[PDB]
């Protein structure tokens, strides 16, 4: 609200549009993340790998188990879908996820261990809505501690030269899938309660009207057939 | 051949009297049917340093003697008769000239019983006038090689050239749209190379 109140104020625009251009960057919001005692330690500090204790890798599995309904949240629109898995930019990278993976201090994740003591999930964009966006992570995370989740294998490769050499899941590739994965999830769809249902309509008709616009792709690649 | 007789024949009015200069300009000189038989013989003059040939302003009259074989009417303007043409300078053929320095290696190779044979596969584009666009702005699509519908739009170009081929016995073959938007390629039958050479300076 500020942002936007300012840039008009000073004769601009501001938008968090998650892809406003087809061959640039899109808007991201990473979010950093830990978990916190009442005495002020930090649970996510630890002795394992970089720095981060067993119940942070717990936690990042949560986000990994539950990443495809997560995908909805936090990439709540159909335009958030142009932004993950994005042909390469004019700048030479998307800086976005493609996969449900993780890596160290590596940018071409879905999650980045940027240092000691959290994790950055880097799967939100500039669309997710500030309140269910957290809650959405916290269910999954929790759940994540209360399985013991194994996130699996960190992966220090360029997701996006070496997708390929590895098996990898591919995150929701449209706002439809990743709402069905939603709907499917127990613990993310009883964490947030009826919000989740009631996202989800709300999501379903957006879908419904945008795929029934027709696009100039469309006219100029098939008057003609 | 006698080119005074068959302009009466034929009805040519005028002849062509054509060379290719070093950068392929075609360059050449519209001489009335009267005048036929005195340059047939002793060539057209011309100042060579105005064509690309790379002489001097102060050097003497190049004459470019035609080739009476080569005579084409044209099929589009048959009142003119086209002729292509050896440069000749200081009387004897100029090796700078294009068509000179062909024929020396033709003779070369004549002269160990190997006959160069060739065709060639002449593509080019239609574009408007002005240069800023091809011709054809339906011509759109990614894949458009041998689209016959933009092949068909442009029928009466192609098809009057093609006829034109076919009349000067060239046997020509086939035509069509080729791989870049805009752009088209007409065969004829191989000849011997400077058969072909001719018939490629013609064609374009
Ligand atoms: N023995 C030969 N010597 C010289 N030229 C020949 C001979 N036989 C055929 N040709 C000529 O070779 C040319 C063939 O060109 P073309 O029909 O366009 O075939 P292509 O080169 O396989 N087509 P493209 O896909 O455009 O490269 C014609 O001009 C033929 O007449
Ligand atoms: C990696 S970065 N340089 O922080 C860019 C992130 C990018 N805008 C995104 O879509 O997350
Ligand atoms: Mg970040
Ligand atoms: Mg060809
Ligand atoms: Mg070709």
């Amino acid at each position: 609200f500020m942002v936007k109140s300012v840039a008009e104020r000073h004769g601009l625009r501001a938008t968090f549009m998650p892809k406003p251009f087809a061959h640039l960057t899109g808007n991201g919001c990473h979010t950093h993340l830990s978990m916190w005692t009442a005495a002020g330690d930090n649970l996510f500090e630890g002795d394992g790998e970089l720095g981060l204790s067993p119940t942070a890798y717990a936690f990042l599995g949560g986000l990994i188990g539950h990443a495809k309904g997560l995908t909805a949240v936090v990439n709540p629109t159909v335009n958030s879908y142009k932004r993950l898995n994005a042909p390469v930019t004019v700048s030479g990278a998307t800086w976005s996820p493609n996969t449900i993976t993780y890596g160290g201090n590596n940018r071409t994740h879905m999650v980045r261990i940027p240092d000691a003591g959290r994790l950055e999930l880097r799967l939100p964009d500039g669309a997710a809505n500030p309140y269910l966006m957290p809650a959405a992570i916290l269910a999954a995370g929790l759940d994540g501690i209360e399985t013991q989740a194994d996130p699996g294998q960190r992966l220090d490769i360029d997701m996006y030269v070496e997708g390929h050499s590895v098996e990898a899941e591919q995150l929701p590739l449209n706002l439809l899938d990743a709402v069905r994965a939603l709907e499917a999830d127990e613990v993310l769809a009883g964490g947030l309660g009826a919000a989740a249902a009631a996202f989800a309509k709300f999501k379903r008709a957006e879908w419904a009207d945008y795929k029934s616009q027709l696009t100039e792709w469309e006219r100029r690649t098939t008057l003609d057939c | 051949t006698d080119l005074a007789s068959i302009a009466r024949e034929k009805g040519i009015e005028f002849f062509l009297i054509s060379f290719t200069d070093l950068l392929g300009v075609q360059r050449a000189k519209l001489v009335p049917a009267r005048a036929i038989a005195d340059m047939a013989v002793n060539g057209a003059g011309f100042a060579g340093f105005a064509a690309w040939l790379d002489m001097s302003p102060a050097d003497a009259d190049i004459l470019a003697i035609p080739d009476p074989e080569s005579l084409i009417q044209l099929p589009w303007k048959p009142s003119v008769g086209w002729l292509a043409a050896d440069v000749h300078f200081e009387g004897r053929p100029f090796p700078k000239a294009p068509r000179v320095a062909l024929k020396s290696v033709l003779a070369r190779a004549a002269g160990k019983d190997m006959h160069l044979k060739h065709g060639v596969e002449c593509e080019f584009f239609l574009i408007q006038p002005d240069g800023s666009a091809i011709s054809d702005p339906a011509d759109t699509q990614a894949k458009p090689c041998y689209d016959q519908d933009a092949l068909m739009r442009r029928f009466d170009v192609i098809a009057e050239i093609c006829s034109y081929m076919v009349d000067l016995g060239w046997g020509p073959y086939q035509n069509d749209h080729e791989d870049a938007n805009g752009q088209f390629e007409m065969n004829w039958d191989y000849a011997d190379a400077l058969v072909t050479a001719d018939r490629h300076a013609f064609f374009k």
